[PDB]
């Protein structure tokens, strides 16, 4: 489950 | 989704942020959920506000339905001069 801060 | 949404408008701060984490996508069998929101960036002092467990449906009027965690990414990294964001509340 990939979790990217934008 | 397409009952009750939520349009958002946010610009971007000096380093380019929105203050928002996602997670999910095409490559993920997952849909694109807003799982972090940071406090006193532009994610958190927009009106409306984008709060955590919101399902991302369009990025800058884009159907992202299709789309890769990556792209997704890369799709709100393009609008920085404001990010359009239609979500589904959660």
């Amino acid at each position: 489950s990939k979790e990217t801060p934008l | 989704p397409h009952d009750n949404l939520v349009l958002i408008r946010m610009k971007p701060d000096e380093n380019g942020r929105f203050g928002f984490n996602v997670k999910g996508g095409y490559d993920q069998k997952m849909p694109v959920i807003v799982s972090r929101v940071a406090p006193g960036t532009p994610a958190d002092l927009c009106v409306p506000r984008l709060n955590e467990g919101d399902q991302v449906v369009l990025i800058n009027g884009r159907d992202i339905a299709e789309h890769t965690h990556d792209q997704v990414v890369l799709f709100i990294k393009a609008s920085c001069g404001e990010l359009m964001l239609l979500v589904r509340p959660n």
